């Protein structure tokens, strides 16, 4: 998955 | 590492139409997501090669993004309004299989779809 902080 | 092509955004062959649905998918529902802050990670196809996702394109065999929404929606590649419903639905599904919740772009999803599915609610009828 794509688990970096992003927000 | 390779992406795929694009999801095809024109297509010469294919009957193209605007809806008063269609017209207000671009309008109004893609127009409010596209501003959103959480747009950007969907406003473009996933880049697997960029992003060092080599599993992405195995897992995820019906890609789909706002940007391509877009661009179909301009190039009235659609015939009616659920098909344009279903490219969304599938944009965010996509995401919910590859990811996790927890995951800040899921939070990112959900809020997005949240949004889509409260402009949905109230499609015009072609009045
Ligand atoms: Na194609
Ligand atoms: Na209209």
């Amino acid at each position: 998955g794509k688990g970096g902080a992003k927000r | 590492s390779m992406n795929p092509p694009p999801p095809e955004t024109s297509n010469p062959n294919k009957p193209k139409r605007q809806t008063n649905q269609l017209q207000y998918l671009l309008r109004v529902v893609l127009k409010t997501l596209w501003k959103h802050q959480f747009a950007w990670p969907f406003q473009q196809p996933v880049d697997a090669v960029k992003l060092n996702l080599p599993d992405y394109y195995k897992i995820i065999k019906t890609p789909m993004d706002m940007g391509t929404i877009k661009k179909r929606l301009e190039n009235n590649y659609y015939w009616n309004a659920q098909e344009c419903i279903q490219d969304f639905n599938t944009m965010f599904t996509n995401c919910y299989i590859y990811n996790k919740p927890g995951d800040d772009i899921v939070l990112m999803a959900e809020a997005l779809e949240k949004l889509f599915l409260q402009k949905i609610n109230e499609l015009p009828t072609e009045e």
